[PDB]
Protein backbone atom coordinates (compact mmCIF):
# COMPACT_ATOMS: atom_id res chain seq x y z
CA UNK A 1 0.00 0.00 0.00
CA UNK A 2 3.01 2.32 -0.44
CA UNK A 3 1.86 3.43 -4.06
CA UNK A 4 5.63 4.53 -5.30
CA UNK A 5 6.38 6.35 -8.47
CA UNK A 6 7.38 5.19 -11.50
CA UNK A 7 8.80 6.70 -14.75
CA UNK A 8 8.29 8.78 -17.28
CA UNK A 9 5.58 8.00 -20.02
CA UNK A 10 7.05 8.22 -23.87
CA UNK A 11 4.00 9.13 -25.53
CA UNK A 12 0.61 9.13 -25.15
CA UNK A 13 -2.44 7.40 -27.63
CA UNK A 14 -5.06 10.27 -28.14
CA UNK A 15 -8.14 8.19 -29.01
CA UNK A 16 -11.20 9.86 -30.95
CA UNK A 17 -14.09 9.37 -33.37
CA UNK A 18 -13.04 9.25 -37.03
CA UNK A 19 -13.46 11.87 -39.47
CA UNK A 20 -16.92 11.99 -41.27
CA UNK A 21 -16.47 10.16 -44.40
CA UNK A 22 -18.75 9.71 -47.27
CA UNK A 23 -20.56 12.57 -46.37
CA UNK A 24 -20.04 15.06 -49.14
CA UNK A 25 -20.72 14.02 -52.79
CA UNK A 26 -17.10 14.30 -54.99
CA UNK A 27 -19.33 16.26 -57.32
CA UNK A 28 -21.43 19.31 -56.02
CA UNK A 29 -24.74 20.13 -56.11
CA UNK A 30 -25.59 23.94 -56.79
CA UNK A 31 -29.12 25.72 -57.15
CA UNK A 32 -29.82 25.40 -60.50
CA UNK A 33 -29.92 28.78 -62.82
CA UNK A 34 -33.00 30.55 -63.03
CA UNK A 35 -34.02 30.74 -66.55
CA UNK A 36 -33.94 33.85 -68.82
CA UNK A 37 -37.47 34.80 -69.31
CA UNK A 38 -38.84 34.41 -72.71
CA UNK A 39 -41.33 35.37 -75.23
CA UNK A 40 -45.02 33.82 -74.51
CA UNK A 41 -46.05 31.92 -77.21
CA UNK A 42 -48.67 33.09 -78.93
CA UNK A 43 -48.29 36.98 -78.62
CA UNK A 44 -50.33 38.45 -81.58
CA UNK A 45 -51.11 42.41 -82.97
CA UNK A 46 -54.12 42.79 -80.34
CA UNK A 47 -54.60 46.82 -81.44
CA UNK A 48 -55.88 47.48 -85.18
CA UNK A 49 -55.64 50.83 -86.02
CA UNK A 50 -58.79 52.61 -86.18
CA UNK A 51 -60.96 54.00 -89.25
CA UNK B 1 -61.64 49.80 -54.19
CA UNK B 2 -64.33 49.73 -56.57
CA UNK B 3 -64.32 49.76 -60.60
CA UNK B 4 -63.98 53.34 -61.71
CA UNK B 5 -67.02 54.37 -64.25
CA UNK B 6 -64.70 55.49 -66.83
CA UNK B 7 -61.32 55.31 -67.62
CA UNK B 8 -59.23 57.74 -66.51
CA UNK B 9 -57.47 58.91 -69.65
CA UNK B 10 -60.16 58.77 -72.04
CA UNK B 11 -63.56 58.47 -70.95
CA UNK B 12 -65.00 55.05 -71.83
CA UNK B 13 -67.49 53.70 -69.80
CA UNK B 14 -65.37 50.56 -68.59
CA UNK B 15 -67.34 50.76 -65.45
CA UNK B 16 -69.80 48.15 -66.76
CA UNK B 17 -66.93 45.47 -67.29
CA UNK B 18 -66.46 43.82 -64.22
CA UNK B 19 -68.61 41.26 -63.83
CA UNK B 20 -68.77 40.53 -67.72
CA UNK B 21 -65.00 40.26 -66.97
CA UNK B 22 -64.93 37.72 -64.01
CA UNK B 23 -67.26 35.89 -65.91
CA UNK B 24 -65.13 35.37 -68.57
CA UNK B 25 -62.06 34.92 -66.65
CA UNK B 26 -63.92 32.18 -64.84
CA UNK B 27 -65.28 30.52 -68.00
CA UNK B 28 -61.33 29.54 -68.80
CA UNK B 29 -60.55 32.78 -71.23
CA UNK B 30 -56.87 34.37 -71.05
CA UNK B 31 -56.91 38.02 -69.91
CA UNK B 32 -55.29 38.66 -73.75
CA UNK B 33 -58.57 37.80 -74.74
CA UNK B 34 -61.01 38.46 -72.18
CA UNK B 35 -60.16 42.46 -72.83
CA UNK B 36 -60.69 42.34 -76.62
CA UNK B 37 -63.78 40.22 -76.42
CA UNK B 38 -65.33 43.22 -74.19
CA UNK B 39 -64.37 46.01 -76.86
CA UNK B 40 -61.32 47.28 -74.79
CA UNK B 41 -58.84 47.91 -77.80
CA UNK B 42 -56.23 50.81 -76.03
CA UNK B 43 -54.05 50.39 -73.49
CA UNK B 44 -55.61 52.73 -71.31
CA UNK B 45 -58.89 50.89 -71.60
CA UNK B 46 -56.91 47.53 -70.86
CA UNK B 47 -55.12 48.95 -67.96
CA UNK B 48 -58.71 49.81 -65.77
CA UNK B 49 -59.88 46.05 -66.00
CA UNK B 50 -56.28 44.12 -65.93
CA UNK B 51 -54.82 45.97 -63.11
CA UNK B 52 -57.91 45.98 -61.02
CA UNK B 53 -57.88 44.89 -57.41
CA UNK B 54 -61.70 45.02 -56.48
CA UNK B 55 -60.75 45.67 -52.94
CA UNK B 56 -64.40 45.65 -51.81
CA UNK B 57 -64.58 42.20 -51.65
CA UNK B 58 -62.31 42.20 -48.81
CA UNK B 59 -63.73 45.32 -47.03
CA UNK B 60 -67.22 44.05 -46.77
CA UNK B 61 -66.28 41.04 -44.47
CA UNK B 62 -66.03 43.75 -41.76
CA UNK B 63 -70.13 44.54 -41.80
CA UNK B 64 -72.56 44.91 -39.00
ZN1 LIG C 1 -59.26 54.51 -71.92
Amino acid sequence: GGLTCASAPQGTLRILEGPQQSLSGSPLQPIPASPPPQIPPGLRPRFCAFG
Amino acid sequence: MIIPVRCFTCGKIVGNKWEAYLGLLQAEYTEGDALDALGLKRYCCRRMLLAHVDLIEKLLNYAP
